[PDB]
RNA sequence: AAAACAGUGAAAUUGUGUGUGGACCCGAAUGGAUCGGGCCCGUCUUGAAACACGGACCAAGGAGUGCACAUACACU
């Protein structure tokens, strides 16, 4: 869509090349079908991973933690609020500068139309702009 | 607080609930009920309860509780029977106060702490102790005994 | 048995133990009433009750 | 305090009435939540599943040495329900864990006292128009709470009993609660909980009158009578201040009910109307006092800077210089 | 009559925090003046203890 | 020199609030009076604030009540007396000195009493009004040890131990206290 | 004993087509050969990768509950 929040737009592309890439899969989870890869903190007496040993793989934990100002922000520079109604966009009215709208995906075509342009005069930026709307 | 969740929804996940790896939780490792208590419990009994293992005590093989119930009164608390609105009328009138404790369901008298007020007052029960006989007698009152 | 109580002492060894509950009680309530109400006609200037003495 | 105009058939308003003494008492949201979790659990009726179900069968375990895990097995010949694993609660067709049972203490106790004391701070709610708007009820063309209708309604009939309520400002209220009407979602859709409606109006009498079967079949109307008057009704899901229809008499009624402050209700025997430990919420607001101002001492808003050890920033706060002194 | 009051405080208050910081700074300076002269005596005195050594 | 300094920095540290501590009831018209108190606080050193604050603070049970003639006998000698719990009548006394009471609460036969004998009771949110200065005030405090269940903490087959056995009781059984001193 | 809708139609497992590798996981990369680290989990045990036991594969079900009696704590 190729949009920015104003005022992060020097900034933005430092913020995102910064965003850890990890995942946290579930030990042994490549080895049997019947364990999903889903996280769960590893309890037996003889286990590798909850030992420690190098070369095994490494384990959740609060160090791993965003910035506080720089975490929940979407790659656009916004924070995300769930919209259904005309009169939820009343109440972005005062939070325009840091916040944006997405549309509940159970929202048919007819009322679709009714928001955006809601949201066009309001000058709320709505993220699933597109969406099913367009045919 | 009111409400609060339990401690077994925590432990959804850890292997022993709880009780141990070497432990373990089986049915009945000391025995059923308060047994033992001469043998392997000897221990608990000497700490927490001496007088159990024991025969003590005269024996009457039926009794009335009827016959035997009592309840007792302080003479410090004689001019409390009466109500607040009742004190303040005596504590300044000419005339003596006639309380009988059997309407209150007393029938013991006990010499307990001073009485309220240092004026006359007449004192209707069933037994009176020696120290409560004195105290009344001092300030000019009357004990009567009465069934 | 372990710590510190008052030693137990709770009957409930006999296993033909019968429990009795309760949930009837608003029902058979309202069927007293309906009861002494009929009554009440057949009899109607008559107190339903009789005169008893004081001892 | 205060006088309250008693409105008229027509909607003109001429005779007027003071005010009851419960309407200036605190709101507990806490002990309004509490009452009303306890008396919803009255209700209920018991469920248990059959006294010994999934125990039927005959069964026995086939021990070790036959390479198999010793459950219980079913015995049988001719039919493939031969061998299979009867009683175990890991078992298909096997006895559930914990039967439920009719046991169970299925209602729950509240002392007179504090029930006595979550009614009267209820009703004082009522007389709110913070917590009446809070509650979802819309009051934008209410000309002012309370309401009281008159006695000498003569109505008798759905037709005028709709018109009244018009003329009280009722409409958008009335029409909220009628377009609300929708299936459940979920399974109570199939055991008879199958429409949900939005709560509106109560109306209270005391006195037996014709308006009452005027105005029932009107979609979101409800009645009481105020001797009676219940938790539920008052405070509806655990929130307070439902917007009230008065009756002239049963306004009047009120000041017998819960009595005069620091006083004995005559008609509920042992209660009377207390007192909280703070008089208002806004007590934080007593700092600003004259009194308290000559009692407190003056800051100080000069604050140390945070310790600082790289080479360079540490350099400018102590430019070190060497000596040739040997001493 | 208290929300009006809650004006004058914060009024006060930055008064006393605008005054506070100035008599801060003066210290500052003050100090600075002092301890150039003293680390000129200093730095002197070594340089006399020294040669009442040698001495 | 030195080791004064501290001891002195120690001995006024235990004194003053803590500010990571907070009651745990719901009810917003207590909540509104300890945010007052909190905010004094933080803006003084007087010991008898600091007390009174860490005190709302406590547990139902650390609020122990006082009656009436107990408050007196403790008051020694000060007009007005302080006290965060609730004061209860006292059925063994009638005349009383006057007297200023501030506290939490106070039941309404005890109330009754304090007035006809000349007095007031006051909520805590009204303590400035009524001193100036904080020097006729005294504070006064129950003690949770007088409940009747501490008599059965310990162990009564101790040596010398005053504790009574917890124990099934009619007019012949119960089990008695043995291994006491009289 | 099994067996609901002539709905929806997951996983194990099979054929065909197109790509990437020679058991696989973690860290780091190339146009391209690869480099470094890692023994199979659960469980009793002083001590398990064990020449200790259970486990071929996938779905669904599957284990601190209810009442009575004293009790300490928090809340009214
Ligand atoms: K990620
Ligand atoms: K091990
Ligand atoms: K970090
Ligand atoms: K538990
Ligand atoms: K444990
Ligand atoms: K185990
Ligand atoms: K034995
Ligand atoms: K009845
Ligand atoms: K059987
Ligand atoms: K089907
Ligand atoms: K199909
Ligand atoms: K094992
Ligand atoms: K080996
Ligand atoms: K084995
Ligand atoms: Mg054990
Ligand atoms: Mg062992
Ligand atoms: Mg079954
Ligand atoms: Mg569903
Ligand atoms: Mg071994
Ligand atoms: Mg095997
Ligand atoms: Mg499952």
């Amino acid at each position: 869509m190729d949009i920015v929040n104003p005022s992060l737009s020097k900034v933005i592309d430092i913020i995102n090349k910064g965003k850890s890439k990890k995942q946290f899969k579930r030990f042994q989870s490549w080895r049997v079908k019947r364990v999903s890869e889903s996280w769960r903190k590893p309890r037996g007496i003889d286990n590798r991973m909850r030992r420690k040993f190098g070369g095994a793989p490494d384990m959740p934990g609060i160090g791993y933690k965003k910035p506080n100002a720089i975490r929940f922000l979407l790659p656009n520079g916004y924070r995300k609020i769930m919209v259904a109604c005309v009169k939820d966009l009343e109440a972005l009215i005062s939070l325009n500068s840091f916040y944006c709208a997405e549309i509940r995906h159970a929202v048919g075509s007819k009322k679709r139309i009714e928001i955006l342009e809601r949201a066009e005069e309001l000058g709320i930026l709505v993220i699933n702009k597109e969406g099913k709307l367009v045919k | 607080m009111f409400n609060k969740k339990s401690k077994s929804r925590k432990l959804r996940g850890h292997v022993s609930h709880g009780y141990g790896r070497v432990g373990k939780h089986r049915k009945h490792p000391a025995g059923r009920g308060k047994s033992g208590g001469l043998k392997h419990l000897r221990s608990l009994f000497q700490r927490y309860h001496p007088d159990h293992f024991r025969k003590l005590g005269i024996v009457m093989f039926h009794r009335n509780k009827n016959a035997d119930f009592t309840r007792t009164v302080n003479v410090s608390n004689l001019w409390g029977l009466m109500k607040l609105e009742e004190q303040m009328k005596f504590k300044s009138s000419a005339e003596v106060p006639v309380v009988d404790c059997r309407n209150y369901g007393y029938l013991k008298v006990l010499g307990g702490g001073d009485l309220s007020v240092k004026k006359p007052i007449v004192v209707i029960a069933r037994q009176f102790t020696k120290d409560a006989e004195e105290k009344i007698n001092a300030v000019g009152g009357k004990c009567v005994v009465a069934a | 048995m372990r710590g510190n109580q008052m030693l137990p002492n709770n009957h409930f060894n006999k296993g033909s133990m019968k429990f009795k509950n309760w949930f009837n009680q608003p029902m058979r309530a309202l069927k007293r009433k309906e009861v002494r109400e009929q009554k009440s006609k057949i009899c109607y200037p008559n107190p339903l009750k009789k005169l008893r003495p004081v001892v | 305090s205060r006088q309250v105009n008693i409105i008229e058939q027509d909607g003109t308003s001429s005779r007027t009435t003071s005010v009851p003494a419960v309407f200036n008492l605190n709101v507990r949201q806490d002990l309004i939540s509490f009452t009303h979790k306890n008396v919803a659990m009255n209700s209920r009726q018991p469920y248990a599943v059959k006294p010994g179900a999934g125990m039927r069968h005959s069964a026995k375990s086939w021990g070790t040495g036959r390479a198999m895990a010793r459950v219980p097995r079913v015995r049988a010949g001719g039919t493939r329900r031969a061998g299979q694993g009867a009683n175990a609660n890991f078992c298909r067709g096997g006895r559930m864990f914990a039967p439920t049972n009719v046991n169970r203490r299925w209602n729950r106790k509240t002392l007179l006292s504090i029930r006595r004391y979550a009614s009267a701070m209820a009703v004082a709610a009522t007389s709110i128009p913070a917590y009446v708007e809070g509650r979802g009820h819309r009051i934008e063309q209410i000309e002012n709470i309370p309401l009281v209708l008159s006695n000498k309604i003569d109505t008798e009939k759905t037709k005028e009993g709709i018109k009244i309520l018009y003329n009280l400002g009722l409409k958008e209220e009335l029409d909220k609660v009628e377009e609300s009407k929708n299936i459940r979602a979920g399974k109570g859709k199939w055991r008879n909980r199958r429409y949900v409606l939005k709560k509106g109006p109560l109306f209270v009498y005391t006195s037996e009158t014709s308006f009452t079967k005027a105005i029932r079949n009107i979609p979101g109307v409800d009645t009481e009578r105020v001797e009676n008057l219940s938790i539920l009704d008052l405070a509806p899901g655990g929130q307070a201040g439902r917007l009230i229809i008065w009756m002239e008499d049963a306004f009047e009624k009120l000041t017998e009910i819960y009595g005069e402050m620091n006083e004995e209700s005559k008609f509920k025997k042992g209660y009377t109307m207390g007192m909280d430990v703070a008089e208002n919420i806004d007590v934080e607001n007593i700092f600003y006092s004259d009194e308290v101002q000559e009692f407190i001492d003056i800051p100080n808003f000069i604050k140390k800077d945070k310790m600082v050890m790289e080479k360079n920033k540490l350099a400018e706060i102590q430019q070190y210089v060497e000596i040739e002194e040997r001493i | 009559d208290l929300i009006a009051k809650k004006e004058q405080y914060n009024l006060r208050m930055e008064e006393l925090q605008k005054k506070q910081q100035e008599q801060h700074l003066k210290r500052v300076e003050e100090n600075k003046k002092y301890a150039e002269k003293r680390t000129v005596e200093l730095l002197e005195t070594y340089k006399k203890i020294a040669l009442e050594q040698q001495l | 020199m030195l080791k004064q300094k501290m001891f002195e920095h120690y001995k006024k540290k235990a004194i003053l609030f803590d500010e990571s501590r907070v009651p745990r009831t719901k009810n917003v018209f207590y909540q509104s009076l300890f945010s007052l108190y909190k905010k004094v606080c933080e803006n003084t050193e007087n010991e008898i604030v600091h007390k009174i604050t860490k005190r709302l603070t406590m547990s139902r049970t650390e609020r122990h009540p006082l009656k009436l003639s107990n408050i007196i006998e403790q008051a020694n000698g000060k007009e007005i007396v302080v006290f965060v719990g609730k004061v209860l009548d006292d059925d063994k006394i009638l005349e009383i000195p006057k007297i200023t009471i501030v506290a939490l609460k106070i039941s309404k036969q005890a109330k009754e009493k304090l007035t006809l004998n000349g007095g007031e009771f006051y909520t805590l949110d009204k303590l400035f009004y009524i001193s100036k200065d904080l020097k006729d005030v005294a504070l006064v405090k129950g003690d949770k040890n007088n409940r009747k269940c501490t008599r059965y903490f310990g162990a009564s087959g101790d040596k010398g131990s005053e504790t009574y056995p917890r124990t099934r009781k009619g007019a012949r059984r119960g089990e008695r206290r043995i291994k006491n001193k009289k």
